[PDB]
């Protein structure tokens, strides 16, 4: 009856997501309603900036994507997935999209500003998280994945760079560029090398189980300070993953080791998350015994780390990036391609 | 140590995703 009201919560969440998935919101703001302040991050096609919505005074993070660049790299269908999925989802550990729109040159997504910075930044500075600290984050991701997969979504880019820490020390997952709504199997060779499941590297065609592999990679990385498979070139990394020989630090508890040996399981019939009991194999695992799943969902557990936040619109938890004046062309580019945006 | 090797690797910065 514990896993009975999860069933019911999730059935209602599916209903909410489908309404929004089938009829997506478009054109709910305009660029000139926002003052741009600072670049909080970059990618191939654009950037994410701190902005201030001027009618409310609220701060947001606004992703900006250059339409021509997206097309040149053959990413039209993925950027349409990103926005379509993001406008439709609603979970406490998924960044909330407030507005989206486009102009002649760009696509824009305005999300909740998450001022704590990327887990990445903190993970590299401290060196490594203790197990209770990594457990706290890891459980949020367990629930997010339970949420996403029940909606038939695969996330596919789990890593510290994509987990933003909010004002209460909880996670907000960002960057849904590789997220996809699929029943059955898919084949795109995408993701971050260190995090790729073995089946992706091998062109098997794969499913939501690659997200559980990636969870294993993250937990290790949070608890060790480095990932289980690294080398200077991607090809060397794939070789390490496909072999699947993991060594653990002498400090990892035996519970943690056993959890990871099950998550980083090359054999899909043995891998946790992918079996008859799905996600409960992970939740009832010994390493998670101190974890109160409902209290996590409700944000009632005290975080072990709350970031310094000196005012709204402060960016000292993020790195500095080179800025660049947006230019909006006088002619529409790639109109037909992004009509649904 | 493995940590020292990680820190001397070129993979401690932000990691970009791949595409075919
Ligand atoms: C791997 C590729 C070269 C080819 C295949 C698909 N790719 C892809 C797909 C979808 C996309 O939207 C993009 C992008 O161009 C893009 C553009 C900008 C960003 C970006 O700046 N995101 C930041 C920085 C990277 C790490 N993730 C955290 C993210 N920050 C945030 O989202 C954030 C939100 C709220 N408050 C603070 C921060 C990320 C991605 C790129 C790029």
């Amino acid at each position: 009856s514990e896993q009975e009201s999860v069933k019911e919560f999730l059935a209602k969440a599916k209903e909410d997501f489908l309404k929004k998935w089938e009829n997506p919101a478009q054109n709910t703001a305009h660029l000139d309603q926002f003052e741009r302040i600072k670049t909080l991050g970059t990618g191939s096609f654009g950037r994410v900036m701190l902005v201030k919505h001027m009618e409310t005074g609220n701060h947001y993070a606004m992703k900006i994507l250059d339409k021509q660049k997206v097309v040149k790299l053959k990413q039209i269908e993925h950027t349409l997935n990103e926005k379509r999925i993001l406008q439709a989802v609603n979970f406490p550990f998924l960044v909330k999209l407030e507005f989206s729109f486009k102009d002649n040159s760009n696509l824009y997504m305005v999300m909740e500003y998450v001022p704590g910075g990327e887990m990445f930044s903190h993970l590299r500075r401290i060196g490594r998280f203790s197990e209770p600290h990594a457990r706290f984050y890891a459980a949020q991701i367990v629930l997010t994945f339970e949420y996403l997969h029940s909606l038939d979504l695969i996330y596919r880019d789990l890593k510290p760079e994509n987990l933003l820490i909010d004002q209460q020390g909880y996670i907000q997952v960002t960057d849904f560029g590789f997220a996809k709504r699929v029943k059955g199997r898919t084949w795109t060779l995408c993701g971050t090398p260190e995090y790729l499941a073995p089946e992706i590297i091998l062109s098997k065609g794969y499913n939501k189980a690659v997200d559980w592999w990636a969870l294993g990679v993250l937990i290790y990385e949070m608890a060790a300070g480095y990932p289980p498979f690294f080398a200077d070139q991607p090809i060397q990394i794939y070789e390490k993953i496909v072999s699947g020989k993991v060594r653990f630090p002498s400090h990892f508890s035996s519970d943690l080791k056993d959890l990871l040996r099950n998550l980083l399981q090359v054999d899909l019939t043995k891998r946790f998350g992918n079996l008859k009991n799905g996600v409960n194999d992970i939740k009832n695992h010994k390493w998670f015994a101190t974890t109160d799943w409902i209290a996590i969902y409700q944000r009632k557990v005290e975080a072990p780390f709350i970031p310094k936040f000196k005012g709204p619109g402060d960016t000292s938890n993020f790195d500095d990036y080179e800025e660049e004046e947006i230019r909006v062309s006088i002619n529409e580019k790639c109109g037909k391609e992004f009509s649904e945006f | 140590t493995t940590y020292a090797d990680f820190i001397a690797s070129g993979r401690t910065g932000r990691r970009n995703a791949i595409h075919d």
